[PDB]
């Protein structure tokens, strides 16, 4: 039905994590971190922050854009590996989702799993907020206020991001 | 000419927002009748659905204090027309 | 006075691009403290009624606060309009 | 490396450290964290040889795992308690991973087997930042949060890591592996009394930097890295021989010897809460630590083992390195007993 | 879903294409017709052997520049904010920083592919 | 705990199990690491925004940030790795301890 | 921990506005200066009790200078505001630029007819003061008495007798 | 104490610098021709190429 | 652990196993000492791409001119203990 | 924190974002607000071991308001409940809830 879209794109991201732990050739391991990357973009979407959604979205698919050069030069064999080419990768990958499987299966039929934390299955429309905001996006004002109120922030995520280019630039000299 | 458009523009806004102060004080008091009116009707169908059960207090609390709180969706709309709920939770986020 | 118009003339012909960038990075940091109309900048964004104006209950000695919107007291946005 | 270069990513580091330490935030100490982990590696690759990479690569692995389980606790502790401070967590599951993030940063066993091949693939002197100025961030968050580690959780560690650290280096050859787990068995006693009395985890902290720097300081003088090539420096820097020897003994707890007052006063607190059976485990288990100390003697200060002709070339040239510091620190770590009740600065 | 619509929408046309195109042809396949094409001769080795990256330096620097546009992005938003002397004094301070970071890697060769 | 964060939670193990079980390539285990950020941002983000921790929101963004320097990182390694080596397989880091 | 005590469906029912939301947004300016007594008496309820059972007596008068201020401009403007909120209603978002002419209509008439004045630019966002017969709430959180705290420490500090008293240091 | 494993353990290098290895990647080759619009139709040009 | 040591004996069975393989040495008449071209009938290459299997088998490199002497199985057993230093 | 240098300077550098009821941009309040509020006042400068005691009420008040457990589990039985009694046609609808 349609008041599970959350549940059911959950489901998908989850089943793209297990298909790049799996570890086939990174070139079909950075295609589950890219569908996982588009799903998880969907849930963060459905609880209201489209900002931060679409942000991680286009953060992940340029990332994965730079390991997938990165695997033709340092990550390449003569046979890449698919999920089906290996035991070790296909037994992993059989592995998670069957145990994706049961959980999706106990909590829609128990209602309560509960490993570690207690989980409640009625549903993820039962705990959203009922009233309306104002004239503007919550999780936008939270984002503006990086710069009025997180001045401190700033500072240092600034200089861990010079830092990190400088430091690139020695490990990768060599000689 | 791009500046003066946009101080124009900030003076629009103004305008608009003020409209909306003009109004919340009606629509405030139209949402209070409307969520407490559903409290009641789900609480008037719990009496019928929970009426043999042994233990059990019909609209008790969950929380010590008797400050009031406000209903989450799952209270408010309990069982609602199925896409009526469909539009309360996701009805603002999927409308484009 | 001499060796000045030489670096410059000689990136000039050599780094024109580089140039228009520190000359127009150089005027965003500076002409927002030389400007008269940044404080009605801040202004503005402070005039923006973005939340509800809770009022206030009536004491009885609060003669700068107005008992209507329509009323003399309180803060004008006069200033905004001729602007 | 450009010399300008090399102070800002050393300032890096310690800003790292500093962010940690004066943090109320769980968010900032995290990102403390990783500004510390960015700017270490590059001092440990300052060389560019194949052992370098593999210990670089191998530190960089085990510390973004454990940061990952940090801020993993991070988050479980916003959900059940909807704040951020730098406090005990609120959930017994977030303090398992918190506990065993910072297990992996300190080295603690049986998350311990990084910390003999990182130490033995970097120069001394990132051998030196690496056992002695990585272990302040750590301790000072478990600092604030003791109240909320399990009991059973910590004093696990902290028995296995004296264990684990007496019986590895009592096999190694190495000066850069002896002192990689002489670090992991003095993690054992600091976390373990640390559910007790935090005090006495500082006071063991500060006696461990200064003992294993003044330690590296004499390594780094002669450029020695094996138990072999320490065995000419009688032939060299006679004086350099016995303070090795007093250092060494005092990092055995030997008294009357500065190395005595951190395990003197542990068993202190951990008997004054009814505490018996484990401090004496863990005082018997040292010895595994001295006994190894007791062989670098031996062949370093208490005999004199066979030189070369050519060290004859060596006798004409002063010793020009910095050792900075290194009078001072060799006072402090074999003069200070008769100060003990000074700790009570440390509150 | 009026976006879900319309996504299913563009890419089950697209689908059909590839169907038909699949399913429409008279096909004539075998082993000469279906190898690599390498200009007419057979290729040496595999084209899964390793490619060299001559600006690898470059590519990284593209993750940490691509960044700056996550923290960039709110910018619109946060000029309506009334601190605006702190928030102006952060926006150009965040971006002079990736500008002496753009500087520090040019005049380095960082810039310049290697050989 | 509704039955979303099982789901999350759930992925965050499975990339933590992927990361500690190394298979040969070093590139296979650098995505596991970027594929727990990608877990941990998820959650946060849902925790931050159901309660309306305004102030929060920008946590998220902050922890992308940090995110993608250790991938440059990590990256950055990979390539010192395949030039004394020619390939990044995990067994060619066998030199210290043994 | 208890029951919730919630009104009956006749202590919630009122005549109510059945007027679309672009006839509001046409009215809200005249509306935001006749109905600003009983509703700004509305609001100052509802933010100190934080409570919607302890404010439903005063959400009924808002209704009633709303549904009296309809009948006003029925009675008067009847033709010429509903040209104005009409055009409002075409646009997607009801923008009131785009109406300007068939304002000046609407505000002459109620200004001839009624006497009403249209707010000026920045007056409805304004904080006033009401002035209510209803008593302050106290404790509106029903917060519980807090602990008591731990006593204080007092008196002038004097040197630690026999001094750090560690094992065998005299001092 | 040698066991039967660390027989064969080798004492590190005095420096730490270990030999750098042989032969290890080959550039790709590629054939430039003769069907190429740049190959004027009958040039079969055998590159090898780093990148 | 280390490895067995390797013993003359050890090397024969190598030798004979390697030579049994090759489809032109009839097993039956061939011993440790019978000759390759005499004996065995082997022309040159025969003899050739013999010596090429015992440089798979042992992995290491036979210079032609020490492969034109190894004409009969004992000396290349010999000739293995020389380079593995197989006194025995 | 270690070494308290913010309480000495007079510095906020991250406390502004410790607890979701400080001040927001725009005013805009939490779910939670309320609780997290009397909690932290329940519990200010009584130390951690007696707020741990005697402040129990007023966290878990704002355990449930954050997670909804004890909130969840009382629809879940009365969703449990009704469905068997829908089951053997022995409850009936309300108008509005389906109408
Ligand atoms: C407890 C209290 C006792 C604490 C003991 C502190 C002393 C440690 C032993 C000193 C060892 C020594 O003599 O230096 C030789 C040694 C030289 O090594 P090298 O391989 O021959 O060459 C180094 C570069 O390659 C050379 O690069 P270059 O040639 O291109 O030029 C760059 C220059 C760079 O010069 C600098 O060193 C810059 C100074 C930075 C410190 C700033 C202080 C704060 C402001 O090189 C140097 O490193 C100068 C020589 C080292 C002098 C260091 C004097 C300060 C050390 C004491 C302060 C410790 C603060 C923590 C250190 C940072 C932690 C990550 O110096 C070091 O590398 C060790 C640095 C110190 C790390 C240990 C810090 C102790 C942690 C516990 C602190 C407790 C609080
Ligand atoms: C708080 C107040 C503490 C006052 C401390 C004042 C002395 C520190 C400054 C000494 C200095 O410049 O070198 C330190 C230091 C040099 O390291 P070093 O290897 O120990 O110097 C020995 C040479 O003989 C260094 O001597 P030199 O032959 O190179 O030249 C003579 C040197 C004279 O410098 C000296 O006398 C070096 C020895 C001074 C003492 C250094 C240790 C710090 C003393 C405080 C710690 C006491 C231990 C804690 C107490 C525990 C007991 C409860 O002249 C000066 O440096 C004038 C300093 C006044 C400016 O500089 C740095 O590492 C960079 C900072
Ligand atoms: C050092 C520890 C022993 C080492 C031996 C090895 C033992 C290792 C195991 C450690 C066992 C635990 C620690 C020891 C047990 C202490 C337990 C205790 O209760 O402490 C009470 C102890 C005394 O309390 P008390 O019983 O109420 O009063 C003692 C008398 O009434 C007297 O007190 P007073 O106030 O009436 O008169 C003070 C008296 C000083 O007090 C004494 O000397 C005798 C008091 C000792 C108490 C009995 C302890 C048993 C050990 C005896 C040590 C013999 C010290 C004399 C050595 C020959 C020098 C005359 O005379 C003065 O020196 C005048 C004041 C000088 C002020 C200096 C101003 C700054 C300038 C500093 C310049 C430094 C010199 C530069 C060098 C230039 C050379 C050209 O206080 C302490 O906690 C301090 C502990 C450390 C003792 C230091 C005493 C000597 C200080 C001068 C250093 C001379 C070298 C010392 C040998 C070190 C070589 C490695
Ligand atoms: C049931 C199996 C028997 C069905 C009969 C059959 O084989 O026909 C399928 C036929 C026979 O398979 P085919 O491969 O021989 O057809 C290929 C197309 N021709 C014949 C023109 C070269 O295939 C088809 O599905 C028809 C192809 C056109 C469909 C294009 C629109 C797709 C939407
Ligand atoms: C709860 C579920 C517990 C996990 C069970 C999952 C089993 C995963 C094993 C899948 C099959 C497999 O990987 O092969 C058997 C495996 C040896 O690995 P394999 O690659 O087959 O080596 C020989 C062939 N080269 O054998 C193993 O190593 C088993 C390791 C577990
Ligand atoms: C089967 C099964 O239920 O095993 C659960 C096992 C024991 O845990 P538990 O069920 O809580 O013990 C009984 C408490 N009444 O617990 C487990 O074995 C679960 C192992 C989970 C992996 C933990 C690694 C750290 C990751 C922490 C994130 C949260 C993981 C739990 C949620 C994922 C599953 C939904
Ligand atoms: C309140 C805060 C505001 C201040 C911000 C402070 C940060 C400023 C820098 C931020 C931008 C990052 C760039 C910094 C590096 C400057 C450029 C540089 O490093 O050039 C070095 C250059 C190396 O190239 P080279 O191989 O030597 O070729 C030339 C041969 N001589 O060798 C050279 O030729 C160097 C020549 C000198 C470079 C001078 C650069 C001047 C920059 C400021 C110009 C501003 C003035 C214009 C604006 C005024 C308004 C019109
Ligand atoms: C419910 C809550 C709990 C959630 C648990 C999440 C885990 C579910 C499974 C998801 C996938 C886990 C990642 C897969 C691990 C992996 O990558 O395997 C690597 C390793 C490779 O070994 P390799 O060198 O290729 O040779 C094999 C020869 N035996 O593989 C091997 O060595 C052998 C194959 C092992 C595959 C089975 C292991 C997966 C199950 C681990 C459970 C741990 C608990
Ligand atoms: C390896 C595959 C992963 C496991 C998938 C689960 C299959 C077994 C389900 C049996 C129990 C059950 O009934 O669960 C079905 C659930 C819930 O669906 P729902 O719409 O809330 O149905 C109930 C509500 N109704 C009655 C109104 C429709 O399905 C899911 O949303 C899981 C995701 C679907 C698969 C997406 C990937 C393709």
């Amino acid at each position: 039905m349609m008041l599970y879209i959350v549940f059911i794109l959950s489901v998908i991201f989850v089943m793209g994590f297990v298909g790049f732990s799996s570890k086939p050739s990174p070139i079909y391991g950075g295609l589950g971190l890219i569908v996982s990357g588009g799903v998880g973009c969907g849930i963060v979407l459905n609880f209201g922050g489209s900002f931060l959604g679409l942000m991680v979205f286009l953060i992940y698919l340029g990332g994965m854009m730079v390991v997938f050069g990165y695997t033709t030069a340092m990550a390449t064999e003569q046979y890449p590996e698919i999920w089906l080419s290996n035991k070790a990768v296909l037994g992993a990958f059989v592995t998670g989702l069957l145990m994706e499987f049961f959980m999706v299966y106990y909590v829609l039929k128990d209602k309560e799993v509960e490993v570690v934390f207690e989980f409640n299955g009625l549903g993820d429309w039962v705990i959203y907020d009922t009233g309306d905001s104002g004239f503007f996006s919550e999780e936008a004002m939270g984002i503006a206020a990086l710069y009025s109120y997180g001045t401190w922030l700033v500072i240092v995520t600034g200089w861990s991001l010079l830092i990190g280019v400088v430091v690139i630039m020695e490990i990768t000299r060599g000689n | 000419s791009m500046m003066k458009w946009n101080r124009e523009r900030r003076r629009l806004q103004i305008e608009d927002f003020e409209a909306r102060i003009a109004l919340m004080p009606l629509l405030q008091a139209e949402k209070d009748r409307r969520v407490l009116q559903m409290l009641r009707e789900n609480l008037e169908e719990e009496a019928t659905v929970m009426k043999d059960v042994p233990g059990w207090k019909v609209g008790e609390s969950v929380f010590h204090t008797t400050r009031w709180v406000t209903p989450m969706m799952g209270e408010l709309y309990g069982l609602r027309a199925s896409e009526e709920v469909l539009s309360a939770t996701y009805g603002f986020i999927w409308y484009t | 006075a001499e060796r000045v118009a030489a670096f410059l003339k000689n990136v000039w012909a050599k780094e024109p691009v580089l140039v228009a960038s520190f000359a127009i990075a150089g005027l965003a940091v500076i002409l927002p403290t030389l400007s008269p109309y940044t404080k009605y900048s801040l202004m503005i964004n402070r005039a923006t009624p973005y939340n509800y104006p809770v009022p206030l209950r009536d004491d009885g000695n609060m003669p700068d606060v107005p008992s209507h919107p329509q009323d003399p007291q309180g803060p004008s946005l006069e200033w905004l309009k001729r602007l | 490396m450009n010399p300008i270069i090399f102070i800002i990513i050393l300032l890096t580091i310690m800003l790292g450290t500093i962010i940690v330490m004066i943090s109320s935030h769980w968010l900032l100490v995290w990102i403390g964290f990783e500004m510390n982990m960015l700017a270490i590696i590059p001092i440990m690759m300052k060389n560019h040889n194949p052992r370098a990479t593999e210990a670089s690569t191998k530190y960089f692995l085990t510390q973004s795992t454990a940061s990952m389980l940090l801020m993993m606790a991070v988050i479980i502790n916003l959900m059940f308690s909807g704040q951020w401070t730098v406090m005990k967590l609120f959930n017994p599951m977030a303090s398992m991973l918190m506990t065993m993030a910072l297990a992996m940063k300190l080295g603690m066993a049986p998350f311990h087997f990084w910390v003999p091949e990182v130490t033995q693939g970097i120069p001394l002197s990132s051998g030196l930042i690496l056992l002695t100025w990585q272990k302040l961030a750590p301790m000072s968050v478990l600092y604030q949060i003791f109240p909320s580690i399990n009991l059973n959780l910590i004093l696990t560690l902290s028995v296995l890591s004296i264990l684990i650290g007496g019986w590895g280096g009592l096999n190694q050859t190495q000066l850069r592996k002896i002192m990689a787990y002489s670090s992991i068995a003095h993690m054992g006693w600091m976390t373990a009394v640390l559910p007790y009395n935090p005090t006495m985890t500082l006071l063991n902290l500060i006696i461990y930097i200064i003992m294993t720097s003044t330690m590296f300081t004499m390594f780094m003088a002669n450029s020695t890295t094996t138990t072999l090539s320490l065995s000419h420096t009688w032939n060299k820097t006679p004086i350099m021989t016995v303070l090795i020897l007093a250092t060494l003994l005092s990092m055995g707890g030997l008294p009357p010897l500065s190395g005595f007052m951190p395990k003197w006063m542990i068993i202190q607190e951990m008997t004054k809460n009814n505490s018996i059976i484990l401090p004496t485990f863990m005082a018997i288990t040292a010895l595994l630590n001295l006994y190894f100390y007791m062989r670098l003697t031996y062949s370093t200060t208490l005999t004199m083992f066979p030189s070369t002709n050519n060290m004859k070339m060596k006798w004409q040239f002063p010793l020009m390195k910095k050792m900075t510091f290194l009078p001072t620190m060799v006072v402090l770590s074999t003069m200070m007993l008769p100060l003990t009740p000074m700790l009570s600065v440390l509150e | 879903m009026n976006l879900m619509l319309a996504l299913l929408t563009n890419f089950t046309l697209a689908t059909l294409l590839v169907i038909i195109a699949f399913w429409l042809p008279q096909l004539n396949v075998y082993s000469e017709k279906t190898s690599p094409y390498e200009c007419g001769f057979d290729p040496m080795g595999s084209a899964r052997l390793p490619f060299s990256m001559k600006f690898f330096l470059v590519a990284i620097t593209f993750l940490l520049f691509d960044l700056e546009i996550a923290l960039l992005l709110p910018l619109p938003w946060a000029s309506q904010t009334a601190n605006l002397n702190t928030m102006l004094t952060m926006a150009l301070f965040l971006i002079i920083l990736l500008a002496v970071s753009l500087a520090y890697e040019w005049t380095q060769k960082g810039l310049e592919w290697t050989e | 705990m509704s039955m979303v964060y099982m789901n999350i939670m759930m992925a965050f193990t499975v990339s933590l199990v992927g990361l500690l079980m190394y298979r040969s390539h070093l590139m296979s285990s650098l995505l596991c690491l970027e594929g727990m950020m990608l877990s941990l941002f998820v959650m946060a983000a849902l925790t931050i925004l159901n309660s309306h921790f305004t102030l929060a929101s920008m946590m998220p963004i902050i922890l992308l940030v940090f995110a993608a320097c250790e991938a440059a990182l990590g990256l950055s390694l990979l390539v010192m790795v395949s030039n004394t080596y020619g390939t990044d397989y995990v067994q060619n880091l066998n030199l210290l301890q043994c | 921990p208890g029951i919730v005590e919630l009104p009956s469906l006749e202590d919630l029912k009122v005549q109510e506005v059945k007027v679309s939301s672009s006839v509001l947004k046409a009215a809200a300016h005249h509306y935001g200066a006749q109905c600003d007594k009983p509703n700004k008496e509305f609001m100052l309820c509802r933010w100190e009790e934080k409570d919607p059972r302890r404010c439903l007596e005063e959400g009924k008068l808002v209704n009633q200078c709303a549904l009296e201020f309809f009948r006003q401009i029925k009675r008067h403007c009847a033709e010429p505001f509903t040209e104005y909120w009409t055009c409002i209603d075409y646009s997607g978002l009801q923008l009131f630029r785009r109406c300007r002419k068939q304002q000046a209509q609407f505000d002459e008439c109620v200004l001839d007819k009624l006497g009403w004045v249209r707010p000026d630019l920045g007056d409805l966002s304004k904080v006033t003061k009401v002035k209510t017969d209803r008593p302050l709430p106290e404790n509106p959180y029903h917060s519980r008495a807090r602990p008591e705290p731990n006593p204080e420490v007092e008196g002038d500090l004097k040197p630690a007798r026999h001094g750090s008293r560690l094992f065998f240091w005299t001092m | 104490y040698p066991t039967k494993e660390t027989a064969h353990w080798k004492p590190p290098p005095w420096n730490d610098v270990d030999p750098p290895k042989d032969t290890l990647v080959s550039n790709l080759t590629l054939n430039f021709g003769p069907q190429h619009p740049a190959a004027h139709g009958v040039l079969r040009l055998v590159m090898e190429l780093s990148g | 652990s280390d490895a067995p040591p390797l013993t003359l004996e050890g090397i024969k069975d190598r030798v004979l196993y390697v030579l049994k393989l090759y489809d032109k040495i009839d097993p039956e008449k061939l011993s440790v000492n019978s000759h390759f071209m005499k004996d065995l009938g082997l022309d040159s290459l025969d003899q050739v791409e013999i010596i090429m299997a015992m440089e798979d088998e042992f992995g290491f490199e036979i210079p032609d001119i020490d492969a034109e002497k190894l004409m009969c199985p004992q000396e290349i057993v010999d000739y293995i203990a020389d380079k593995k230093d197989v006194y025995e | 924190p270690f070494f308290d240098v913010q309480k000495r300077l007079g510095v906020d550098l991250d406390r502004w974002m410790t607890i979701q009821s400080a001040e927001q941009p725009h005013k805009i309040p939490s779910r939670c607000h309320a609780f997290e509020k009397e909690w932290i006042e329940c519990a200010h400068g009584i130390g951690s071991i007696r707020a741990e005691k005697e402040c129990k009420i007023e966290f878990e008040d704002f355990r449930e308001c954050l997670l909804r457990q004890k909130t969840m589990k009382r629809l879940h039985a009365i969703r449990r409940q009704r469905e068997k009694l829908i089951k053997e046609g022995k409850y009936t609808p309300p108008p509005h809830h389906s109408g």
